[PDB]
RNA sequence: AUCGAGAGGA
């Protein structure tokens, strides 16, 4: 659940959402974020310099 | 090096049984039979005799320093 | 006289889930006079019990026949008349939980008292009327005696 | 070699003051091999100590008021349980609810939640070990353990 | 808890006459039923709890209720119950408005950043926001009345103990927190040993900024249908690889 | 280098008394007996014989440290009794039991040899 | 061969080195223990400034 | 800084307590008058602890703020946590 | 409130060991008697060696220690002799020590065995046990041509609480409740355990049924002697020593009470 | 006593 999408239903509990994720072998964060149908709020990186 | 006087665990004398044990061994007795003959009922004393190596005989080969 | 609960129980099962301990066995007993339910840990090494045995349980807040509060201290050199002399198996413990089916509005129709005799647990459940004398953090005695 | 150094070491670096680490908000000390195995065996439901045994054990209790507790079994022979002695060992009126290493996952769901058939579900109330068998998960360096609650 | 669970567990009721009679004593239930100021204050308390619940939802996006806070309020409640011989089967003499004003006064007493100027006031509010939210949630009038059944003296002792414990938990000037952090981070290292670099190599890779990470990676999340269906997501994968 | 002498475990140091009587304050009619250069050999028998007494509420012994050579015996008696008297009676009874056992052992030895 | 008799060693104002007036090295030379960087580190975390001064200045090389 | 107001915490810190106890113990061991009635105590550490518990320590703590100012606190004016 | 009334029953009495059963006594008393058997029975042992000459392969410590381990006849002279601590004489005297002398030179080609027969004592009643008028003599050292041993030894009085050489027992077998009636030992699988020498049970049964109102009685003994004392003398002297220690404790207690 | 090397212990 730490990597899923956690939402709040109309009733008001936490419901994890099963959605696809993509893990890359490289780092191009600006270009990846500037892509269609890619979440720019949750997409991150593990290269601190970038 | 030499046979201890007493068993470490119980303190029974075993320092007067090495020569008799060797004689029994040369008399075709099994090691356990010799231990029973010498009245070594406890396995501590049986260890004390069965596991003993006698380095005093090897040390006696070298000549004395003082004549 | 210091007696909270007194009834005759019939043993219906003994370690129904398995003998978890060597010298202690759980008892599942039911009564007939008050229709109670009992689960008791007994030292079967010194007090052996079997299926179908019938005894009387006497839960008391004091071991003296006359009403006198107990200090909860070992005083073997005591000659005062005690009701322990009329029983075969007595255990000293404290009540650690009382549970009922009460709602936010209605009262409790049934009750369940939990006692710990130094780790030997006991749950007595049934009607709320006959368990009214039990209070949490209070010391009680078991006072069991088999009958034929 | 100096009085101020001795005083500051006493007031800061004493072992009792060093029980809980700021690294992980938990005790750094606990119960170790022999005492841990012995307390696991001692706090079992089927441990019964005779009069002489109880007195001999009480001779080794520093914070003892001198009053022998009422035995958990009075007849047909006076007997004290290990949980009673450890209850009297426990200091103050600390409250604690823990779990033993053999506690089943379905015990808290079905019946006998508060009356454990396996003597799990350690409960200490008013400094008294009401029930349960103690282990690392109750006398060790884990957060929320008995020693942590005591500190 | 859900919205319905939150309301049921934390909204003090003053319409169920029988429930109130069971919960509290006769004079207290009569006063609560009669006085409308009491009801208005309790409504405001529930509104504050709802705002705190929303703030908590914001602060913790995931439903992780585990927090590290100074005072074990549940343990102190248990200690108060044991000390004051509270009977959980009888109505209590504790007034819910006494509870509410007690929580407000205790919140005023627990200070981290002192002063009266707005900057310091907001700093103190931010510094104690989590503990105050937890304290209000635990010391709810409904909880203290129907679940904890505390008495007036028990509540007073609880407030005093909370204040003393928080003042004890406040950090001490002169503490070498830098050395503390360095040692507390270096100790695990001695015990710690697709594919992602982990352990001491990654810890070193972090401390000395590495221009060239050993295993650089991107965790890409999808926005629209792509996240649900597979064809569009593999299409995005082709677009990115 | 710091090996204690062999005879230190039983030889009394000069100026050091064999026994010492201290009174327990936590409970009434209780006393602490501290015996130097003694061990479980005397502690266990004294404790058991004190446990025989029906007017001894408590009787226990301990060795505070196996490296040290002292024992502590705690006796708590009835309000009409004294821990000193309980200790004295226990010692006297142990003396009598040992004398009886020794005489009976000598008799049995004589019978076994003489047939 | 590990006999404690060859591992015990205590120092109280013994010989000092010649390049720096600090205690010698090795029990064979009656030298003291080294209060190293990690030890000063832990004392820093403690906050025992007077003890740190005593160890590194007063008891080492005043 | 006016004595009417102070921004530091009113509680003595562990470091302040340790240093005050050590300094007062050294002063006592150097023949200073005692502010408590010594029943039978003869060791400076417990004498200083008794003085601290009596809140009769003749020492003023100069808490240096980072800005460069300082606030002077008496030992009797500080709450003792332990 | 009074003492027990114990009874003895000797099953086997030889020149090496004694077998007896003590009935109607406490476990504390039985274990104390056993402990005194081991550690609080005064016997005579060598504790002072002055090696004039030693050309053997064993060093002087080695030789002395081996000589000290040699037991000596202590049956009757142990009571007359007093500890050198309490003796008012000089370092040694006839009333607190026993003289010894060894003088062996190996001049023949055959290896010379220095046994306990070479130990010559001033006291006729204090001799090595193997030299008493079978078992051979204890080997002290072996000597080849040229090697020679010359030493003087003194035999003092002490108990096993000081050194193991003053211990007069070659094993004190102790057992109570041969059938596990009291459940002192919990056998996870009782059938795996052999019956005791004193067990009274059939082969189909492993241990006696549980006895809830029983305490340890009928303590069994097997006191093997190292030759310093006869086993009967060992038991008698241990009982007397325990009685004496209790008596000194009683005297000290009376003095302390009078001081209050 | 200094340097260097080697062998080791936790
Ligand atoms: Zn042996
Ligand atoms: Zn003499």
């Amino acid at each position: 659940d730490n990597k899923k999408k956690i939402i709040i239903t109309e009733d008001g509990e936490f419901k994890a959402l099963q959605e696809w994720i993509l893990e890359t072998d490289g780092v191009s964060l600006m270009r990846v974020l500037s892509e269609k149908d890619v979440d720019p709020v949750r997409t991150t990186s593990n290269d601190i310099v970038e | 090096m030499i046979i201890p006087v007493r068993c470490f665990t119980c303190g029974k004398i075993v320092g007067n049984k090495w020569e008799a044990y060797l004689g029994l061994l040369q008399a075709e007795y099994t090691e356990g039979d010799a231990l029973d003959a010498l009245g070594l009922k406890r396995y501590c004393c049986r260890r004390m005799l069965l596991a003993h190596v006698d380095l005093i005989e090897k040390l006696l080969n070298y000549a004395p320093l003082e004549k | 006289a210091g007696i909270l609960f007194e009834d005759i129980f019939d043993v219906k099962d003994i370690d129904p889930e398995g003998k978890k301990f060597d010298r202690v066995s759980r008892l599942h007993c039911e009564s007939e006079s008050f229709k109670m339910d009992l689960i008791l840990d007994v030292n079967i090494q010194i007090y052996p019990v079997d299926l179908g045995d019938k005894f009387r349980l006497v839960i008391a807040s004091t071991l003296y026949e006359d009403g006198t509060l107990d200090d909860g201290e070992y005083n073997p050199t005591d000659d005062r008349p005690s009701r322990a002399d009329q029983f075969e198996y007595v255990m000293y413990g404290k009540v650690y939980r009382i549970e009922g089916d009460e709602t936010s509005t209605e009262a409790a129709t049934r009750l369940s008292a939990y006692v710990s005799y130094g780790g030997l647990l006991m749950r007595l459940q049934g009607d709320a009327n006959n368990l009214h004398g039990f209070e949490v953090d209070s010391r009680v005695y078991l006072l069991m005696k088999k009958l034929a | 070699q100096s009085l101020e150094t001795r005083a500051e070491i006493q007031e800061l670096a004493m072992v009792p003051r060093m029980i809980v680490t700021p690294q992980s908000n938990r005790p750094v000390m606990g119960i170790v091999q022999d005492t841990l195995t012995a307390v696991r065996k001692f706090t079992k439901r089927d441990v019964f100590l005779e009069r002489g045994e109880v007195m001999n054990l009480l001779m080794f209790l520093s914070t003892w008021d001198g009053k022998v507790p009422q035995p958990a079994i009075l007849k047909p022979r006076p007997l004290w349980t290990g949980k009673q002695i450890f209850s009297l060992i426990i200091p103050g009126h600390i409250n604690c609810i823990r779990t033993h290493s053999t506690h089943p996952d379905d015990e808290d769901s079905g019946p006998y939640k508060h009356i454990s058939p396996g003597d799990t579900k350690v409960v200490v109330e008013n400094g008294e070990l009401i029930m349960g068998i103690l282990c690392k998960k109750s006398l060790g360096t884990s957060a929320g353990s008995l020693v942590h609650i005591s500190y | 808890p859900s919205n319905k669970a939150f309301e049921k567990k934390f909204r003090f009721d003053y319409t169920n006459e029988r429930a109130l009679r069971r919960t509290l004593q006769e004079d207290l239930v009569k006063d609560v039923l009669s006085n409308a100021h009491i009801q208005n204050e309790l409504e405001r308390e529930f509104e504050r709890m709802r705002e705190d619940r929303e703030v908590l939802r914001v602060i913790f996006p995931t439903g992780d209720s585990k927090v590290v806070l100074p005072c074990n309020l549940l343990r102190m409640i248990w200690n108060a119950q044991k000390i004051f011989h509270i009977n959980p089967r009888l109505p209590s003499d504790l007034h819910p408005i006494k509870v509410v004003e007690g929580v407000k006064e205790l919140s005023k007493k627990l200070v981290i950043v002192n002063g009266d100027d707005p900057l310091s006031r907001q700093a103190q509010e931010n510094a104690t926001l989590l503990f105050n939210i937890h304290l209000r949630s635990t010391l709810c009038s409904r909880r203290m009345a129907e679940e904890f059944r505390l008495s007036g003296e028990a509540f007073d002792w609880l407030l005093g103990e909370i204040e003393s414990k928080f003042n004890q938990a406040i950090a001490h000037p002169g503490e070498m927190v830098g050395a503390l952090a360095a040692q507390s981070l270096g100790e695990p290292a001695t015990q710690m040993t697709k594919n992602v670099t982990l352990g001491v190599p990654r810890l070193k890779e972090l401390i000395n900024i590495s221009k060239k990470p050993k295993t650089p990676s991107l965790t890409v999340f999808l926005l629209g249908q792509s996240a649900r269906d597979a064809e569009r997501a593999k299409d995005i994968l082709c677009r990115l690889e | 280098m710091n090996a204690p002498p062999a005879f230190e475990s039983f030889l009394l140091f000069e100026g050091e008394k064999k026994i010492t009587i201290n009174k327990d304050t936590k409970v009434p009619n209780a006393c602490l007996f501290t015996i130097n250069k003694e061990d479980h050999t005397l502690g266990n028998i004294i404790k058991s014989q004190l446990l025989k007494d029906p007017q001894v509420l408590f009787a226990g012994y301990k060795v505070p440290h196996p490296l040290e050579h002292k024992i502590i015996i705690r006796v708590q008696t009835t309000p009409d009794y004294s821990p000193q008297e309980a200790f004295t009676n226990a010692i006297t009874d142990l003396i009598s039991e040992l004398s009886l056992l020794e005489e009976r052992f000598r008799v049995a030895i004589k019978d076994k040899q003489e047939g | 061969k590990h006999m404690v008799d060859d591992k015990i060693h205590s120092r109280a104002r013994g010989p000092i080195q010649i390049l720096n007036r600090q205690p010698m090295e090795g029990r064979s030379r009656d030298g003291g223990l080294r209060f190293g960087e990690m030890e000063r580190d832990c004392q820093i975390a403690h906050g025992a400034a007077q003890f740190l001064r005593e160890r590194l200045f007063e008891a080492s090389d005043p | 800084q006016a004595n009417q107001k102070r921004i530091t915490t009113p509680y003595m810190t562990k470091y302040e307590r340790a240093r005050v106890l050590g300094t007062r113990a050294l002063q006592i061991a150097m023949c200073a008058p005692v502010m408590v009635e010594l029943e039978g105590e003869t060791d400076p550490l417990l004498i200083a602890m008794k003085e601290l518990k009596a809140r009769k320590i003749p020492i003023i703590i100069r808490r240096y703020l980072p800005d460069g100012s300082y606030e002077d606190w008496g030992v009797d004016e500080l709450i003792i946590s332990d | 409130p009074y003492a027990n009334q114990p009874t003895v029953r000797i099953t086997e009495l030889t020149d090496e060991n004694v077998k007896f059963i003590i009935e109607n006594t406490d476990l504390a008393v039985a274990n104390s008697i056993r402990r005194v058997f081991i550690a609080e029975v005064p016997i005579i042992a060598i504790d002072w060696v002055q090696i004039d000459a030693n050309s053997s392969v064993l060093h002087d410590e080695f030789i002395a220690h081996r000589l000290g381990l040699i037991p000596l006849t202590s049956d009757d002279i142990v009571d007359k002799l007093q500890y050198s601590r309490d003796c008012t004489c000089e370092e040694f005297c006839p009333e607190c020590s026993v003289e010894f002398t060894l003088d062996v030179r190996c001049n023949e080609d055959q290896t010379r065995h220095v046994t306990s027969r070479d130990l010559i004592s001033n006291s006729p009643r204090v001799i090595p046990v193997t030299s008493r008028n079978e078992q051979d003599d204890i080997l002290i050292v072996k000597l080849r041509k040229g090697q020679e041993l010359r030493l003087r030894a003194y035999a003092k009085k002490g108990f096993g609480k000081e050194h193991a050489k003053w211990n007069p027992t070659a094993g004190v077998a102790f057992e109570y409740d041969p059938d596990n009636a009291l459940r002192h030992t919990v056998y996870p699988k009782p059938e795996e355990w052999p019956k005791s020498e004193y067990s009274e049970l059939d082969e189909d049964e492993s241990q006696a049924p549980y006895d809830p109102n029983g305490k340890p009685e009928r303590f069994y003994y097997n006191v093997e002697s190292c030759g310093s004392l006869r086993p009967e003398t060992i038991v008698l002297s241990a009982l007397s020593g325990l009685k004496k220690k209790l008596s000194d404790l009683q005297t000290q207690l009376s003095h302390e009470i009078q001081s209050d």
